[PDB]
């Protein structure tokens, strides 16, 4: 439906979705944006993650309240109340993964193939291994292990290129660092791995951080942040 | 306290 | 869409998706209980007030901010930057406007025509005012003082009914008159009415708070304090 | 301060 609308159309309507915080619209701007198969720029890149991250978003904590009930009404004592929560559950965790696998498909055709530079393809496989990881949240069939590899897979490509490519306070090799840490302790079981992750990257950006504006002090620092706020939640 | 992930 | 689905069913599902804040879903399953014609019970009533409250009152944030951006771009010295503003609050005006017509046409084929008891009656009644001044917070054209004056009459029926029909500390009642009085001041041009109506409103209430057991009162003054914020805004 | 209106 984005087809007939210019490209710098699409991007302008997606900065004033950011700003009315309307972020299906964001994502089905940006969607069109990434269709007209030219790159992205830096910019664009971050509106098409900030849109998709807040629908997304969204679905997960919506699918996880209607776990919990879910799981609440299978204890021992809890009332029959039929179907309607696990299919309501149903209905949220299929408009997730539709929302997953639209975002896998634009990063497969085709900015993962187009994307040379360390900073463009470090953030498109981040994001690849971000959107397998929402699917394994909510997997529990026999391929719940191939969704979870192939997670692994674009983060671990991703973690490759940017430990030979980008400064150890790179924004963009933190942020990956701190997701893929998550991925260990919460989907991979590998809570001693997640803290590992966490630590060197915070180590090893610290003694960085010297080479550094202030403006880019701050934007390394910010994340740095967060990979402590999870060590300290999990040691 | 729910752990981090990176911002949208 | 909801056809197949069993009342109780979208009844349940409707609290299911308040529970994970999903409105616009909570508002499809509550339009569809509604379509299967039967009336609503009170609980019933305030989920689909609930829903589309919800849902509208995201648009019309939106289209506030979409507002103002298209207004500054208006101003002497603004750089043209083509359609795109307009197109943009107009898509968002567009879905805001259809979905106040749903409403309308929930409460015209059958809620009102079927509603006898006083508390569902003014309740639905301020829907249908309510509803109409959400359209005349976008209108603009030959139609605005029509909006204007479908949105007067809704509130003016149920204001008499309420008179007649329910104590002076009834929630509807109070809920209403905020409402009325809200019209009064930012949609018909008359903040003497506003003040007036908004101060009679409170100081009837107050006069019958003694009546009330300790959870009634508890649910009226939250209503009269509403009351006496926009006083104090507006003197 | 915006003004008041009833709760969803
Ligand atoms: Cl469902
Ligand atoms: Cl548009
Ligand atoms: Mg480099
Ligand atoms: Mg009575």
């Amino acid at each position: 439906a984005m087809g007939s609308m210019e490209r710098a159309s699409l991007i302008q309507k997606a900065k004033l979705a950011e700003q009315a915080e309307r972020y299906e619209d964001m994502a089905a701007f940006m969607k069109g944006a990434v269709e007209k198969g030219e790159e992205l720029s830096n910019e664009e890149r971050n509106l098409l993650s900030v849109a998709y991250k807040n629908v997304v978003g969204g679905q997960r904590a919506a699918w996880r309240v209607l776990s919990s009930i879910e799981q609440k009404s299978n204890e021992e004592g809890s009332e029959e109340k039929g179907p309607e929560v696990r299919e309501y559950r149903e209905k949220v965790e299929t408009e997730l993964q539709g929302v997953c696998d639209t975002v896998l498909g634009l990063l497969d055709s085709h900015l993962i193939k187009e994307a040379g530079d360390a900073e463009s393809r470090v953030f498109y496989l981040k994001m690849k291994g971000d959107y397998y990881r929402y699917l394994a949240e909510v997997a529990t069939g026999d391929d719940k292990k191939r969704i979870i590899d192939s997670a692994r897979s674009a983060y671990q490509e991703a973690m490759d290129i940017s430990k030979k490519e980008m400064p150890p306070t790179n924004p963009i090799r933190l942020g990956l660092a701190l997701n893929f840490s998550v991925f260990h302790y919460e989907i991979a079981n590998s809570p001693e791995e997640a803290i590992s992750l966490a630590k060197t990257t915070f180590d090893e950006a610290m003694a960085d951080l010297h080479t550094l504006s202030e403006d880019s002090y701050k934007d390394s620092t910010l994340i740095m942040q967060l990979l402590r706020d999870n060590l300290t939640l999990w040691t | 306290r729910r752990r981090k992930s990176c911002q949208a």
